[PDB]
């Protein structure tokens, strides 16, 4: 088990140092920071608060933003 | 060709070490699993007894 302060979905040393969300076949992907990969393909460097489960303490978490599982 | 590998087995050695450290490094194992699905499975042969093989055939050469 990697540790997660903020219960968030995402762990510590991702949200401190940088990640990002790919999709491969159909499913999304939650990886880190590979500028060899993801900058070619568009994406963007998300950096956030690895002990506040929402960053800017609306009532949607740090996973649910990036991801898309919000209300839309 | 011995050629080619024999002049730029170190960039075979870069691509190898590189890889060692995305299995072990514990937060990003799996984005060596669903970028190289093969190479994680070849690192899953060694770490599964395939690195007792290389160190117990290295003790017998200690004679
Ligand atoms: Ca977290
Ligand atoms: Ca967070």
């Amino acid at each position: 088990t990697v540790p997660d302060r903020d219960n968030d979905g995402i762990p510590d040393s991702l949200e401190v140092e940088g990640y990002t969300v790919d999709v491969k076949n159909k499913r999304t992907f939650l990886s880190p920071w590979i500028s060899n990969i993801h900058e070619k393909k568009g994406l963007t460097k998300y950096k956030s608060s690895p002990e506040k489960w929402s960053t800017a303490s609306d009532p949607y978490s740090d996973f649910e933003k990036v991801t898309g599982r919000i209300d839309k | 060709d011995i050629n080619f590998i024999k002049e730029n087995l170190t960039e075979f050695q870069h691509a190898f070490s590189l890889a060692f450290s995305y299995y072990f490094a514990p937060d990003h194992r799996t984005v060596l699993e669903l970028y190289a699905p093969d190479m994680f499975e070849y690192m899953n042969k060694l770490e599964k007894g395939g690195f007792e093989k290389i160190s117990e055939s290295l003790k017998k050469e200690g004679v």
